[PDB]
């Protein structure tokens, strides 16, 4: 009868960076879209 | 024995998760199990009255935690006991608006797709779609 | 990729088996290039058939050109990120 | 995504009635607002010493430079310049600087009569990309509006995968809230107002 | 003769109509009920949206209206509210963070934000001193976007609180929200930086407790009641009537709110 499991341990939510379609509209908004992706990843890591 | 002891400490706040993640209903369900509430309630009966009351209170609070902050703010304004009915009515109203906007057959498939995203039981999904359809007319 | 598999198969046949691909084999490759929309590989296969074989099925040559000009209208002639202007310090070296 | 969720998240479309007019209008109001603060105060008024139109000045310059065409002689770039060449360069430089400031972005002549520092070639390239980018964006935003496609950008996402990957629906729902709101709005500003 | 000022900020007409019926039926016509968009005293604001002219957004757990689930809890949630401009104009909470990225000067906006935070910090420490707690909990959203407004908020809130002699513990939004909903007895005084997420958290706490009325402290100096649901609005009106000097009417409204939340007007 050895250790079974650490109920405290939780697998971290593996974030995925959103990918935008490569159109001209993306190039004009490249910086803005990148900021949204960074914000999305930050929200996923922290939770909200 | 260890699982119940860990769960009791976790709900009481004595025991934190590895990454200090929020103690929500979903996380507990993920680790302890789907029916963690039932086993915990049975275990609590072997504890003094004060601990039993705390377990019941913590369980009720955790169930309230099953909603997002925005949903609680919008729907839980008039108390927690009335939260479930208010949330159900708002969801039904959204379903009616969706049906009136983009037909029914598309609504049927979308409800199924959200049931897939919702882990909704087929019976619950069928009941919801029937209720919204009846509400329409 | 179907094209990669067939080309590798031809490589095995010609080199490791000493068998010259015939017209039929190249036609299948050209059909796959046309079907998949890869209009640049079709040009290369077109020359191969015009070099080793005797020309190319004119039906497939025209089909490939139609696909190419569709890309020109839609702008999918090259991947867009290549067309973006860059600089000495404006390139992200992963 | 363990745990039976309570709701069938519908698309957050609730105020689809966001008339492109007023949506873009508020964008233009914000755009004009930010620009004024960044620049500052409207410069003090100046009274012209003489009255003359830009077209008249350009015509006069062309007439002046047309009579010396026979006398004008080309030479190597490193060789010394002539009086006619110097006058032409100065006049055209001033004229095209004025035109570019006004808005007549004719790159072909600007790159010739204003480029004298690699800095200017860089500026021309930067301006050339910007104009083409705006033209393409307007064309697709119009073609997107004709199809009824959502004026705003839409990310390449498969939410069924996302609802599975994540354990808690809250971040996923919030992510769906934002993008759906973003796609339901027109990200444009009336440039007629910006130009003034 | 007297006047009660009703402000509407994102509230459905049903709630406003219910509030008007409640006051008319309970007051009996002695005090008129006028509608406006800004006030400093004798004002009730209906709707989740924050009105114009409020700098502090305190909320508590009233003893009378404690839900059985949250019986005995005592925690004060104060949200700092920056000055609100017109809807079309860029709000300060967003201007303070975007102008810096754009390079625009941000001196006046910083000064205005500093004044608002100082007032909110003074309110928070006063509540903490009154309750006797030694440490307060600052709540700042950890998003990369809000890397400037929160930084100023922390720099000023900690400065004022430390000057007062109390301790400060900084935390994010998700962890505090989960703690406040699940284990709120471990938090005595929690200040919230001005963000949309914090506003939702304040509303969720005000609703989960059983429905309460939030107190807004305005620039002019005073307290105005705020509600978002039938019960919360009813409690807000009851407190407002109590402030005007009506005890029996306030008690009746409070009792009606406790009994029949969604239909208080018919209940009383």
């Amino acid at each position: 009868r050895a250790d079974e499991v650490d109920y405290t341990n939780l697998p971290a939510p593996k974030p995925q960076k959103t990918v935008w379609d490569d159109n001209i509209e993306t190039e004009v908004l490249r910086k803005y879209l990148d900021g949204l992706s960074q914000y999305d990843m930050e929200e996923a890591k922290y939770g909200v | 024995s260890t699982k119940m002891q860990t769960l009791h400490k976790l709900l009481t706040g004595e025991v934190s998760f590895k990454n200090k993640a929020p103690v929500k209903d979903c996380n507990i369900v993920h680790q302890f199990g789907e029916n963690w509430a039932t086993e915990l309630s049975a275990y609590a009966k072997t504890l003094p009255a004060e601990q039993q009351k705390i377990i019941v209170r913590q369980i009720a609070r955790v169930k309230l935690t099953r909603y997002t902050v925005a949903e609680l703010a919008a729907y839980c304004g008039d108390g927690p006991a009335l939260l479930d009915e208010t949330a159900r009515a708002a969801n039904i109203e959204q379903g009616v608006a969706f049906v009136k906007a983009k037909g029914v057959e598309a609504f049927e498939k979308y409800v199924a797709e959200e049931s897939t995203n919702a882990n909704w039981k087929p019976e619950e999904a069928k009941k919801f779609i029937e209720d919204v359809k009846a509400k329409a007319k | 990729s179907k094209f990669c598999a067939m080309m590798d198969l031809l490589e095995e046949m010609q080199h490791r088996n000493r068998l010259k691909p015939n017209e039929e084999s190249w036609t299948w490759v050209m059909k796959e290039c046309v079907k998949s929309g890869q209009f640049r590989l079709g040009y290369c296969i077109q020359q191969v058939m015009e070099t080793e074989c005797k020309g190319c099925p004119a039906d497939l040559v025209k089909a490939n050109e139609a696909n190419a000009q569709k890309a020109k209208t839609e702008g999918k002639e090259h991947p867009g990120h290549l067309s973006q202007q860059a600089g000495l310090f404006d390139v992200k070296v992963e | 995504i363990s745990g039976v969720s309570p709701l069938l998240y519908f698309p957050p479309t609730t105020t689809s009635t966001t008339n492109r007019e007023d949506q873009i209008n508020k964008n233009t109001n914000i755009a004009i607002q930010m620009i004024k603060r960044y620049k500052g105060e409207v410069p003090p008024h100046y009274t012209r010493k003489s009255s003359a139109t830009i077209e008249q000045v350009e015509k006069e310059i062309d007439a002046l430079l047309g009579g010396a065409e026979k006398l004008r002689k080309t030479s190597t770039d490193d060789q010394p310049m002539d009086k006619l060449t110097l006058m032409e360069r100065c006049l055209r430089h001033a004229l095209w600087s004025y035109h570019k400031e006004e808005g007549r972005y004719d790159f072909d002549q600007i790159g010739r009569w204003v480029v004298y520092t690699p800095e200017d070639e860089v500026k021309l390239a930067q301006l050339k990309r910007e104009v083409e980018a705006k033209e393409k964006l307007a064309a697709l935003r119009k073609r997107r509006e004709e199809e009824g496609l959502p004026g705003g950008p839409v990310p390449r996402i498969n939410w069924p995968q996302e609802y599975s990957s994540f354990i808690d629906r809250e971040p996923v729902v919030a992510k769906r809230i934002r993008y759906d709101t973003l796609a339901s709005t027109t990200l444009e500003r009336d440039e007629k107002q910006i130009e003034s | 003769s007297k006047q009660l000022t009703f402000i509407s900020a994102g509230a459905t007409a049903a709630v406003l109509q219910s509030a008007s019926a409640i006051v008319s039926k309970v007051a009996g016509g002695r005090v008129q009920t006028k509608t406006a968009k800004e006030a400093g005293r004798h004002a009730v604001v209906v709707g989740p949206e924050t009105p114009i002219g409020v700098h502090t957004a305190v909320t508590e757990v009233p003893k009378s209206a404690q839900d059985p689930l949250f019986s005995g809890v005592s925690t004060v949630v104060v949200r700092a509210v920056l000055p609100r401009a017109a809807p079309d104009s860029v709000q300060l909470r967003d201007a303070l963070d975007v102008y810096a990225s754009a390079g625009i000067d941000t001196k006046e906006e910083v000064r205005s934000a500093t004044e608002a935070f100082k007032k909110s910090a003074e309110v928070a420490v006063g509540k903490a001193k009154a309750k006797g707690v030694k440490r307060i909990v600052l709540v700042v959203k950890q998003a990369s976007k809000h890397n400037c407004i929160n930084e100023l908020f922390k720099k000023i809130s900690t400065e004022t609180i430390e000057s007062a002699g109390l301790t400060t513990e900084v935390v994010g939004t998700a962890a505090v929200a989960n703690q406040l909903i699940v284990n709120p007895e471990s938090l005595g005084v929690v200040l919230l930086n001005d963000v949309a997420a914090t506003e939702q958290i304040e509303l969720a706490f005000a609703g989960v407790v059983g429905g309460v009325s939030r107190v807004y402290h305005t620039v002019e100096g005073g307290k105005i009641s705020a509600g978002h649901s039938f019960k919360s609005v009813a409690l807000a009106v009851a407190q407002e009537l109590r402030e005007l000097g009506l005890s029996s009417e306030a008690d009746k409204v409070e009792a009606a709110a406790s009994k029949n939340p969604r239909a208080v007007v018919s209940a009383l």
